[PDB]
């Protein structure tokens, strides 16, 4: 209900309107990445056979020498938080309207200055898309966030369980 | 400045609600009386649907429930600030778009009206109060007994009675 | 269990982020501006701030990290020395 009537300008829309949620549009393609990564069950009857990485027993290749810290984790962590400050670098040095430098008086006539530089362009459905996504992932995403140990095994009762916890 | 009977929309509402669902309280009792068999607190469970699967939980019976009832309970808020409603039949009644004589701010003692056909709520007010009270009554007696009346052999005297805990 | 050097990797990880401009421009303290002597006068008081200088080596001496943090950290220190030895030196794995 943080979105119940309310907003302004800069801090109300201006950091908003797009923007935190076109900065959420990552939160959808993470959830994408996450929902990339998740879908390994989704499809049932399928052919896994087995790598992939699972439960810890020696990593990628061993190493030639002993293994960096120890365990998998590391590896492919203390890399990622400084490759992928690429994207962003590139996202805060951005502007609205025309870009050249910080130069004379650009605040407001008609065309009122422009649309969260990347704004919806139309295409409003992208949000009625986010939000989903959003309420998705806060959501009944405790359907198993709770108390999630056991997989899928639906032996016929209703649904639901209530408290009870 | 603001003098005396101001409220205008307000809870004239809340009456015609409590009464209406007194009204539909009472036709929660109803059936156990002239052929009376069942009844009592019961813990009803309602009526039960057929023999196939159930056993006593089968989840919450009206968690599930009332979600659907809320946003279309909001909607007499979605309401009573702003009138909508096609058939308009509380908030003011009905007979279309009239009773602005308490819609637009000035009540003071306004009795009100509505229905196209013939009378009013207004017979149908009385039987809201006697609803409301008549619960009062419903859920008085318990704490001590549960049954209304016979005939004269032994009970439209009182006897004897445990009367209250202490 | 502890990555003890996990952190100590990591907190000259920023310090390094220190090893800076000692170097490269001009002098030291981009000069005692204000230091010793004292401001103009300043004085309500003073400057200055600005939330436009966080990039210049962002970039570049974010390496300074997987410096010592890598080849001189979990795997042995400089292995390449030799360089005067005798009154003694070594030095010795301890690892
Ligand atoms: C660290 C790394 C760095 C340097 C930044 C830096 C920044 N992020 Mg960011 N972010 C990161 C990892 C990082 N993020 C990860 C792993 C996620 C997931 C996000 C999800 C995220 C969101 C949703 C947003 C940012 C935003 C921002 C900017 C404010 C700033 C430039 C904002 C722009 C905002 O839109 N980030
Ligand atoms: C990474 C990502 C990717 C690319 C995959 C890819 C795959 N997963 Mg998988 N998985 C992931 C994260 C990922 N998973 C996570 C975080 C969990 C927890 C799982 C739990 C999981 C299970 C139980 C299964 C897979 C399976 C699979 C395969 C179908 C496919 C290779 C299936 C083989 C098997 O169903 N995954
Ligand atoms: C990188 C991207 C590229 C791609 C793949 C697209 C793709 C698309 N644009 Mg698009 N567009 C682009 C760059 C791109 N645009 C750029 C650079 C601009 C400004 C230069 C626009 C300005 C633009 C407009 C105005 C519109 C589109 C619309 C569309 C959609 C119509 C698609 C269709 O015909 O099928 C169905 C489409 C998927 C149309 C739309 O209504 O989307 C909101 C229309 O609004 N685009
Ligand atoms: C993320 C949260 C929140 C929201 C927005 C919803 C939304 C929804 N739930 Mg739901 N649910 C929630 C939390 C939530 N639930 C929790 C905590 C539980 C307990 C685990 C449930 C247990 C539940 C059940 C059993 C059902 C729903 C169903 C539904 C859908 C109703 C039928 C419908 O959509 O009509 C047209 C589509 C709807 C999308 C119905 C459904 O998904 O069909 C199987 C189903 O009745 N929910
Ligand atoms: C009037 C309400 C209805 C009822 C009867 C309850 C009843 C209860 N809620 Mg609950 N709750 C409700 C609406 C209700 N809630 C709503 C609307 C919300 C938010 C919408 C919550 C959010 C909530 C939370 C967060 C919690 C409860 C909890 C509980 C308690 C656990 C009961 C138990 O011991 O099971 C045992 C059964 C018996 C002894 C049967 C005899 C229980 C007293 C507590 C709980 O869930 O338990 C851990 C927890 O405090 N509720
Ligand atoms: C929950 C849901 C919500 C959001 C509301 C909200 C409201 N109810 Mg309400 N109500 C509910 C369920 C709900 N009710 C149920 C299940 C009953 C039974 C009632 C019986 C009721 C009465 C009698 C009245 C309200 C009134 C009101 C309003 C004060 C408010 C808009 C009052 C106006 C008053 O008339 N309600
Ligand atoms: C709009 C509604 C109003 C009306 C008109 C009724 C009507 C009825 N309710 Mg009821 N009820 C209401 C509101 C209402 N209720 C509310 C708000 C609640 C919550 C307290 C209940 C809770 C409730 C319970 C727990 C039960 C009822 C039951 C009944 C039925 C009495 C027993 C029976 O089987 O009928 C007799 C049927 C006939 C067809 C008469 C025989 C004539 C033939 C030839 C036709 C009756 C149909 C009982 C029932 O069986 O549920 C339907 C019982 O289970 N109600
Ligand atoms: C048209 C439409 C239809 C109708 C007849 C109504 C009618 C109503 N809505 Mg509503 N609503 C609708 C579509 C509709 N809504 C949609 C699509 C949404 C999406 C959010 C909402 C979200 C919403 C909320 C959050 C609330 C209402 C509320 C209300 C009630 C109070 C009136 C109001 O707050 O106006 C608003 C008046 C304005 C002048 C809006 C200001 C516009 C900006 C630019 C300022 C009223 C019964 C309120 C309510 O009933 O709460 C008890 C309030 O809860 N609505
Ligand atoms: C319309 C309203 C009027 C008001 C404002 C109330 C208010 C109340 N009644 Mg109540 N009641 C009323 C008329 C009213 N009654 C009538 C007309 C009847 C019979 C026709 C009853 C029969 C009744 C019963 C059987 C009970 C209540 C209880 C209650 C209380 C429930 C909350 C509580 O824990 O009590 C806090 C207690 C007090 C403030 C002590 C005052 C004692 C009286 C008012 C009750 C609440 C104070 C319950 C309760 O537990 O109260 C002890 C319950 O026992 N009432
Ligand atoms: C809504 C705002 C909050 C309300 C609080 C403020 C109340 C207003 C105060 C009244 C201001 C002065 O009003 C003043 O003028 C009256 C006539 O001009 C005078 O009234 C007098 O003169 C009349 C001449 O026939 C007599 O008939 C009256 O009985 C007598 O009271 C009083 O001196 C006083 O009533």
């Amino acid at each position: 209900s943080a979105p119940g009537d309310f907003g302004f300008d800069p801090l109300g829309l201006g950091e908003v309107p797009a923007n935190l949620e076109r900065y959420k549009e990552s939160e959808l393609i993470h959830c994408r990445w996450a929902m990339l990564a998740v879908p390994g069950i989704l499809v049932p009857e399928a052919l896994g056979y087995g790598q992939e990485w699972a439960a810890l027993p020696g990593g990628q290749a061993t190493y030639l020498g002993n293994p960096v810290p120890w365990g998998t984790l590391p590896t492919i962590l203390a890399i990622e938080f400084l490759a992928i400050a690429f994207v962003e670098h590139q996202r805060s040095m951005e502007k609205d309207p025309e870009k050249k430098k910080y130069p004379g008086g650009a605040f407001d006539p008609l065309g009122y200055s422009k649309d969260p530089k990347k704004l919806e362009e139309l295409k409003v459905k992208e949000i009625k898309n986010g939000r989903l996504a959003l309420l998705a992932f806060v959501g009944f995403c405790v359907q198993q966030s709770a108390y999630p140990g056991t997989g899928p095994l639906e032996n016929l009762a209703t649904h639901l369980a209530d408290p009870w916890h | 400045l603001a003098e005396d009977p101001e409220n205008l929309r307000w809870f004239v509402q809340a009456e015609l609600v409590n009464g209406r669902w007194a009204m539909l309280g009472v036709a929660g009792m109803l059936l156990p009386e002239v052929f009376t068999s069942i009844g009592i607190i019961n813990v009803p469970k309602w009526y039960a649907a057929g023999k196939e699967e159930y056993f006593a939980s089968s989840s919450t019976l009206f968690v599930i429930e009332f979600i659907l009832s809320h946003y279309v309970e909001i909607r007499r808020w979605q309401d009573i600030k702003n009138p909508g409603s096609v058939n308009q039949d509380p908030i003011f009644k009905q007979y279309s778009l009239p009773a602005g004589e308490v819609g637009y701010p000035g009540g003071i003692f306004n009795p009100l009206n509505f229905a196209p056909t013939l009378e009013a709520k207004e017979k149908e007010i009385a039987n809201g109060r006697l609803m409301l009270a008549f619960l009062g009554f419903i859920i008085q007696h318990n704490v001590t007994g549960k049954g209304p009346f016979d005939n004269l052999l032994q009970h439209i005297s009182d006897p004897w009675h445990n009367t209250i805990v202490q | 269990p502890s990555l003890v050097i996990s952190l100590s990797t990591g907190l000259s990880l920023f310090l390094g982020r220190f090893v800076f401009f000692n170097f490269q421009r001009e002098n030291m303290a981009k000069q005692v501006p204000e230091q010793n002597g004292m401001s103009h006068f300043e004085a309500g008081d003073t400057r200055a701030k600005e939330y436009v200088s966080l990039l210049k080596s962002n970039d570049p001496v974010g390496f300074n990290i997987v410096d010592v943090l890598a080849w001189g950290s979990i795997g042995h220190i400089v292995a390449y020395y030799i360089l005067a030895t005798a009154s003694n030196g070594y030095d010795p794995s301890f690892f």
